[PDB]
């Protein structure tokens, strides 16, 4: 889980 | 603790607590990862750059220089890029992006006015809002919303693909398609906004052209999905709880509800780092290569920051809440989005619409951006 655009 | 599984994706909260209570720095053994629920330990990690960091280069991966963004950079990297950006937003009248926000958020709740049926505040509200809004301020014309939303949940189902493997694919051809938007956008966008702005600044600080076009992809696609997905998280709470709306309605009273729609509704579930360097975190030794996903949603939820955390409570203090990170890599956009939030409830109340669930919020599978698939609302 990464929060990367 | 399945991260996808409809009954978590319904309503993930009740699990980041069950977490929390057993221990606020878990093993997650098949997601090779930490999994940090605490608000300490998360506060703890976001800030700390030296032990912990978002550029996978300093334990030894492999990263190619194309793929570098503001995002995924460190000190000294992350310092030229973060200011370039800051510098360009900081060039950006306040006054007129006001007006913008504004203008953007009454048109769509006028459209929704006279509506007799079923009317979904997703598509119908969240979505165009965010993506006028973000064009707005880039000062380029909007893409085609339906289109754009495709390409930017493929990238947003992305951040996934720890969990779901085949989520990555679809991701990485979605991020060169916004890329050649941004690139296209660079050649060709007026002096007016940010592309404009960040072009000018660029020239003079020396960063990576890929850098520059990889974080005005990272602008573009965090400013669109983060305003769409806080908006309808936020629209979900007021249609099933009007009277938030219906409080003092001053600037001060407004700036204590907003931060507590975004502690709750914040989209950001998972945020990530690497351990660069040994270091306590809660109760756990975490080494140097591990993993840790701070979720930072369930930090917001801690009862011991957060008494009576699930609830809006309009007498905290200011400034705990995570959803915009903390440290070097905090949010650059997040006085953008209170701003913009601020100008979406007075919008609300000058409409003076009631707007009534029509069936249930309906959640889409993506675990670490929170999203609504659904908001079905009658207006009256
Ligand atoms: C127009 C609105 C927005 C823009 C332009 C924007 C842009 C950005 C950018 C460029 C970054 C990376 C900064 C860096 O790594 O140095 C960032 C970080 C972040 N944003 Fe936003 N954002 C927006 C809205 C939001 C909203 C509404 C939320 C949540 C409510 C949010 C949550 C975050 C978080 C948690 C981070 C930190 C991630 C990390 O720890 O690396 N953003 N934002
Ligand atoms: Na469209
Ligand atoms: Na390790
Ligand atoms: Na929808």
């Amino acid at each position: 889980m990464r929060y990367l655009h | 603790y399945d991260p996808l599984a409809p009954s978590v994706i319904a309503d993930p909260y009740p699990f980041y607590r069950k977490l929390r209570e057993t221990n606020t720095v878990h093993w997650h053994e098949f997601l090779d990862s930490w999994v940090v629920t605490g608000y300490a330990e998360c506060r703890q990690v976001l800030g700390d750059t030296t032990n912990f960091g978002s550029d996978f280069r300093r334990i030894d991966v492999e990263i190619p220089d194309t793929q570098l963004s503001v995002q995924s950079l460190d000190p000294p990297e992350h310092g030229a890029i973060r200011h370039l950006l800051v510098s360009a937003l900081h060039e950006q009248p306040l006054s007129t992006v006001r007006q913008q926000f504004a203008a953007i958020a009454a048109q769509h709740l006028a459209e929704l006015s006279g509506q007799p049926g079923t009317v979904d505040l997703v598509s119908r509200f969240a979505r165009p809002v965010a993506l006028r809004t973000i064009t707005a301020f880039l000062g380029v014309p909007p893409p085609d919303g339906a289109g754009f939303e495709q390409w930017s949940n493929a990238i947003v189902r992305s951040m996934d693909a720890g969990i779901e493997p085949a989520r990555a694919e679809p991701g990485n051809q979605a991020r060169a398609e916004l890329s050649r938007l941004v690139t296209h956008w660079l050649a060709e966008a007026d002096e007016r906004g940010f592309v404009g702005a960040a072009r000018r600044a660029a020239r003079a600080q020396d960063v990576p052209a890929a850098v520059l076009a990889n974080s005005l992809r990272a602008v573009l696609h965090a400013g669109y999905e983060s305003v769409s997905r806080l908006l309808g998280g936020v629209l979900a709470r007021l249609v099933r709880h009007p009277e938030l709306l219906a409080g003092p309605a001053t600037r001060d009273a407004d700036e204590a509800l907003v931060d507590e729609l975004i502690r709750l509704d914040g989209p950001v579930q998972a945020d990530a780092r690497v351990c660069v360097r040994d270091q306590p975190v809660g109760a756990q030794l975490v080494r140097r290569g591990d993993v840790l996903v701070l979720f930072i949603a369930a930090a917001n939820r801690d009862p011991a920051v957060f008494p009576d955390p699930d609830a809006v409570r309009l007498t905290r203090r200011r400034g705990l809440h995570l959803a915009f990170g903390r440290g070097a890599h905090a949010c650059l956009g997040a006085g953008l989005a209170t701003l913009q939030l601020r100008e979406v409830l007075g919008a609300l109340r000058a409409g003076g619409l009631r707007l009534a669930p029509a069936g249930p919020a309906a959640y889409e599978p993506t675990a670490t951006l929170r999203g609504l698939a659904e908001l079905p609302v009658s207006v009256r």
